[PDB]
């Protein structure tokens, strides 16, 4: 029972959590040299000046829902290491004018409902190092930003979600006009906006403009758009939220008033509004370099055959009524992920792509994979995990340059039926785990010469037996192998893999340690036997691994713990510096020693 | 140690306990009651969360007449850009929200349900709350 | 005899020996004789006299240019005769007499350039008569049809009939009770003259692959108006010239028939929808397509009246929205397109086979995916992934289905098959289903036969998962890589005739799971690595059981397993390969059989 | 006994010979060589079979420079109003023919192919006739 207790050490000497704890004061219990302290949801309730003078090394400090009502004066005064300071809400009625007076290092402040009413009197003028403002939940009626706002020269996040602003113009946004180095991100989701002045954004330069769930209405929603008119802007979050007053009505005329800004990546966060089709919907954004839907419903997919000119094109969490036929010239990265509804895949005219993610779609492809299905010979990144039955009828013809591949959990078929990844030479990356492949081919992996992870978990093959269908591999140096129920190895599956490091062969059917077939492994590091069902072990079998090999897991396997198995058991002691999780290896027989750790067995032999 | 009655509706009859030691006040109401047999209504939240709800996800150990289901992962807040507001919220930040739900199209044996539901969210993502719902299901 | 003996006393083959005449030197009692491929040549008198008893004679290929008469006068019994690809040059009347008994004349390619001039008048008992690939110029069936008055088969397909005019028909029209089926398929059809089939009535007639073009096509069904057809098959062959276009006009002519069953078998023209096209076969009970190729098919939402619809190794854009009020059966299988599934309306459906399509279907499976509260019968197998989310709400009086071969999902999230009290036949066999929930089979109270073979379950054990299906009579759990079973598994299945066990991993033989199987006949434990009985309960077999298969099992032939290997000595009488049943292990006694082991130490 | 020697193109040189007892002759040709890259033509039959067509299939066993491959089953004729009209040919027919072919877009391993062609056809079905193609394959 230490010194800093009740509070719980996360970090000796650094890290401290005394959340909780009914704490009606900064505890005087804790290192001089502690730099994070979580103090939340204490009743401190008011904070006089030199507060934390027991902390001067603190840089993050943490007093969320501590019933703080007033701060005074150089509360803070000796913090000048401080970065993050968590205010969170505090039911703050009184916040003296030097309340962060001292926070000379303060880079993020944190007042998200701590009853904030006004910017104006708040008192934070002088912290030129502050990089974030949260301010969120609180009852702002007001986006005029006070002058002191031209101090605040490194600001790169300010978020007033959540206040009560109805109205911005012009004159709001004087400050701003005057102000130089700009990365600055604005979320303003959330405030019950009815207006928006023509002009207010003319030649304002944000990062990151968030605005969900902002409007009443459909025309509240176009007249506010009018009012960004001339804004530039790299990233544009609209939308709205699911748990939230919602816009009744969505057709062509709702994003209108895009035309009218510069943006470089857009974004449209959820929608309640089922959409029939996105005919001329988002013709102000065709150019835009990065397009992303998430959480929308389209019914008629056929409009996205419109060549918009995204870069980046990302698709999450939707609903359509089919698989999207997709021809963008200039398309370098699709991100087709989580959706649903309409999901046979059919082929896409994406002469740019580099990047294609069509993972979690549940989707089915009829005959995979080559340049036809995807209309570029540039792919290096291909992620088809999480779907449906994907038919192998083409070896990647015209995708030599793939560099990953993840098939992952989806439900390959026709593996064996020809050397599926012939085309691949460049491929570094392939996961076909859990693909219900059935390896009835030795040329499975034929092509693969670049193959440097090969992760096939949960597959099974012929005989329950592993052939030689790896000499080809020479770069491995990562192979799964577990849950393929295999039984056999050939002596000689591995022979080639002199780069291997981590070879998985857990949970499988092996119910002795054979070393012979890992004595070419020169690089073998880790070897995973986990939840097998090893019972014992020949002395001779057991002498040829790779002194090379740091981790040995022969966790959850039978151990027959008998003096006739002596020699393994023996070997697993001399071995004690390789193995893993000891706890976990445990005599299965006979039952005299059931349950009993192998290492700490007691037995005369 | 206390059980909390949440509502009775035409089919259910659902009430919760807390599964975590240190057992935050949590303000659950449903508008109308659930029916197993398909039904849609509000879910209203109160609730001060002690990290922030960024990442929400929900375990689910249901049971069905002592009859344990495989877990179910439930993922809530995915990390941006969230459906939910409430994904949005920090650290002792009151969540006071109501969020719509329907469901039918499962027929549901006659008996008692069990759901572990054991809420996860932050960044080094911990246990939020543990409640155990039992459900008594009546069907017709 | 260099003839093959394939049933003694009764079948033999004397195919391709160079026979330049008949075999003597056969059984009197020759029911079945093969004499294709030799060069006969020449069919004399009494050719046969050494056959009396012949009822199949067979004579492809015989290079027989002249066949005499009574060349078969002996063969009262022969009912079928086969003369493929033979050059006759010379045919007599008595080429056939004594054929009193003959059913089946097959006559394809034997250089049969008129019907006229082939003696068959007085074949009375023919039942078909295939003329196949030869030289007929004339559709005239000769006056001797009038006596084939059991003819129910005409093959006349790839002759040269280019044109049929009523005059053609006068025989037929004179033999109303005559229920033919027609194959002319394959006759360069040009014309076929108006009123040629007013008040014919056919069976069945097939038309494939007969018109150069759409127009001809067109002019030749309008003169198959008044015909009265009760299958009627059209279409063409991939491997021959085909129609260069099919718009809507092209089945117009249909209108004028009756028919009760149309199927368009193979069409090489790439249909963009079937607006129209069929409208002429509204109301034919029966409507099949085969291997034709339409990419728009929301045009099936029209409402036909058929009350069978067949599409079968089709290519479909899109899978096709049926919106049909009358259909009674529904086979879409072996199509090959797109292929998500989507939501039918179907309200009279009882019977649907959507299997062997690789289909796509998230959500399975709901009245509201159907239409219908009065299926049947399902298959859904040979598919692809099936995602489970309702189980099977308005199904309830469901008494078949499979899914077999497809990648079924969410199987242990819930009840699956709650609703279906009704449910007799279940097939999940290789559906890559893993059980982890015991509630799986829940709803199945009717049930008898289930099959599951090449699924898993959690942990490898079998839990009691079977407690509600009192009525099994057949349980398929092989292949299942089961390793240990609940004492209780199979408790309750007193009508359990046979079970299968099979390509599992026990390693022993414990028969108490299997003691309250009162109906037990069969059990197959074959495959598994059975070495021992470990639980000396090898006693607790029912009495009810006859045939236990315990083949291809690892048995250890060591003193120490001596009661078991005793034991199964004892009861040979049940054991079903005795012989494939040996050693594994002591490597000095591995493949001996275990019968014959020395059983003393 | 011999090698019969089909056509060579760019990519392919093909060539069969027997595989059973019953050596009949069949009259193969393809118009244009097959090129392995892929290529559409004719292919020519002339044949006699000592059996009906009707459900006529191939049981494929294919060999890739000494690596064996699954068998393929590949159904020519379903039996029952078939797409290709020598599904209808009988035993003593002459079959004289020409089958279109298309293909593309598999990459092929440098070597020597085999495809033993184990032609079944019949109710009551038998080998219709063995054929052992060798196919030696150099790409570009
Ligand atoms: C080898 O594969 C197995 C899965 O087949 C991995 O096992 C998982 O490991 C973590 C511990 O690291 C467990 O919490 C998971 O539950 C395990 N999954 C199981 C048992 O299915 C294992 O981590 C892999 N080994 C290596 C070195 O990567
Ligand atoms: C067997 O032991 C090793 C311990 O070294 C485990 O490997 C770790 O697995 C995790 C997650 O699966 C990885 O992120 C780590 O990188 C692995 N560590 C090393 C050193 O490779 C493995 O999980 C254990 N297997 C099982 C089934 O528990
Ligand atoms: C139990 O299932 C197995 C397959 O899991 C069946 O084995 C087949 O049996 C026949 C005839 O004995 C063999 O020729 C087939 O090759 C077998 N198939 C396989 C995959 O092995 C077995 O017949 C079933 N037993 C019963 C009684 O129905
Ligand atoms: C084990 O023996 C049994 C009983 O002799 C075999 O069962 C036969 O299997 C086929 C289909 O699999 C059925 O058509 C027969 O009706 C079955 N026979 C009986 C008597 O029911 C079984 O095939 C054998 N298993 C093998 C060889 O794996
Ligand atoms: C800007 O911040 C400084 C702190 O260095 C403060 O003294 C001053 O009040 C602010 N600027 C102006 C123009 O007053
Ligand atoms: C929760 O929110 C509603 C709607 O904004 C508000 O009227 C109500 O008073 C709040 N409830 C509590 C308990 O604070
Ligand atoms: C009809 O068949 C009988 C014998 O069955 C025969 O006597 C008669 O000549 C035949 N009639 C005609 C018109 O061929
Ligand atoms: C095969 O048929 C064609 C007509 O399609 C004909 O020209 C050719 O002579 C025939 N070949 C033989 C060998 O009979």
């Amino acid at each position: 029972p230490e010194s800093w207790e009740p509070c719980v050490e996360v970090v000796p000497n650094i890290t401290y959590q005394c959340m909780e704890l009914n704490f009606y004061k900064i505890p005087d219990n804790l290192p001089f040299s502690t730099k994070n302290l979580d103090l939340s949801f204490n009743p401190l309730r008011h904070l006089g000046s030199y507060s934390f003078f027991s902390f001067p090394e603190l840089q993050v400090l943490d007093l969320s829902r501590c019933e703080i009502q007033t701060i005074e004066d150089g509360a803070y005064q000796s913090l000048s290491h401080l970065s993050t300071l968590i205010l969170t809400g505090n039911p703050i009625q009184s916040l003296a004018l030097g309340a962060f007076s001292g926070l000379s290092s303060l880079q993020k402040l944190v007042a998200v409902e701590t009853n904030l009413a006004s910017l104006e009197n708040f008192p934070i003028g002088h912290l030129k190092t502050l990089k974030e403002l949260n301010v969120a939940h609180n009852l702002i009626q007001s986006f005029k930003l006070p002058e002191y706002f031209s101090n605040l020269t490194n600001l790169e996040h300010l978020d007033l979600s959540s206040n009560k602003i109805q109205s911005i113009y012009c004159t709001d946004l004087r400050v701003l006009h005057q102000m130089p180095l700009l990365n600055l991100s604005l979320d303003l989701s959330l405030n019950p906006m009815n207006f928006i002045q023509p002009g207010a954004f003319k030649e304002i330069r944000l990062h990151k403009l968030t605005l969900r769930n902002n409007f009443d209405s459909l025309n509240v929603m176009k007249t506010c758009i009018q009012g960004l008119a001339g804004l530039e802007v790299h990233r544009l979050v609209l939308g709205e939220f699911r748990n939230e007053g919602n816009l009744e009505k969505f057709d062509k005329s709702a994003l209108e008033g895009l035309c009218n800004l510069t943006i470089e990546e857009f974004r449209l966060a959820y929608l309640d509004y089922y959409l029939d089709g996105i005919i001329d919907l988002f013709n102000c954004l065709t150019n835009v370099s990065s397009f992303s839907l998430v959480s929308v419903t389209i019914e008629r997919v056929k409009d996205f055959s419109y060549n918009f000119g995204w870069q980046h094109l990302e698709l999450v969490n939707c609903k359509f009524g089919q698989f999207p036929t997709l021809k963008l010239k200039s398309l370098k990265r699709l991100t087709f992920t989580s959706n649903k509804g309409g999901n046979a895949f059919s082929e896409v005219d994406l002469p740019s792509l580099e990047f294609l993610d069509l993972s979690r779609n549940g989707l089915s492809f009829k005959g995979c994979c080559s340049q036809s299905d995807f209309g570029t010979i540039s792919l290096k990144y291909l992620d088809l995990s999480f779907n449906g039955v994907i038919t192998m009828s083409s070896n990647f013809l015209g995708l030599e340059q793939l560099e990953h591949l993840d098939f992952q959990h989806s439900n390959l078929k026709q593996m064996s039926e020809f050397s599926v990844f012939l085309s691949l030479r460049n491929l570094i990356y392939l996961d076909i785990s859990h693909t219900h492949t059935r390896v009835a081919f030795n040329g499975i992996f034929n092509g693969l010469s670049s193959l440097e992870v090969l992760k096939m978990a949960g597959n099974s093959f012929q005989e329950n037996f592993l052939p030689d269908i790896f000499t080809e591999l020479r770069n491995l140096t990562f192979l799964d192998l577990s849950q393929c129920q295999l039984e056999q190895l050939s002596p000689t599956a591995f022979n080639s893999l002199s780069s291997l490091q981590v070879l998985n062969m857990s949970h499988n059917n092996f119910f002795s340690l054979d070393t012979f077939p890992y004595k070419c492994l020169n690089s073998l590091q880790v070897l995973d036997y986990s939840l097998n069902h090893i019972m014992t072990s020949k002395k001779q079998e057991l002498q040829h691994f790779p002194s090379s090999l740091a981790f040995l897991n022969l966790t959850q396997n039978d151990f027959a713990c008998t003096c006739e198995h002596q020699s393994f058991l023996q070997w697993i002691k001399d071995q004690r510096q390789l193995l893993v999780e000891v706890e976990r290896m445990e005599c299965a027989t006979p039952s005299d020693k059931q349950g009993m750790p192998v290492l700490s067995l007691n037995i005369t032999c | 140690q206390k059980q909390y009655w949440v509502c009775n509706s035409s089919d259910a009859s659902i009430s919760y306990t807390y599964c975590d030691k240190m057992q935050y006040p949590i303000s659950i109401n449903v508008n109308p009651c659930i029916e197993l047999k398909g039904s849609k209504g509000l879910l209203h939240i109160f609730y001060i969360p002690r990290r922030d709800l960024k990442q929400l996800y929900f375990n689910l150990y249901i049971t069905v007449n002592t009859m344990n289901l495989p877990k179910r992962k439930e993922v809530i807040c995915r990390g941006s850009d969230d459906d939910y507001s409430f994904c949005r919220a920090l650290k002792g930040e009151t969540v006071n929200t109501t969020i719509s739900f329907s469901f039918k199209g499962i027929k549901f044996s006659k008996g008692k349900y069990k759901c572990v539901v054991e809420a996860i969210s932050g960044s080094p993502e911990e246990m939020l709350f543990c409640l155990e719902f039992v459900i008594l299901h009546q069907p017709n």
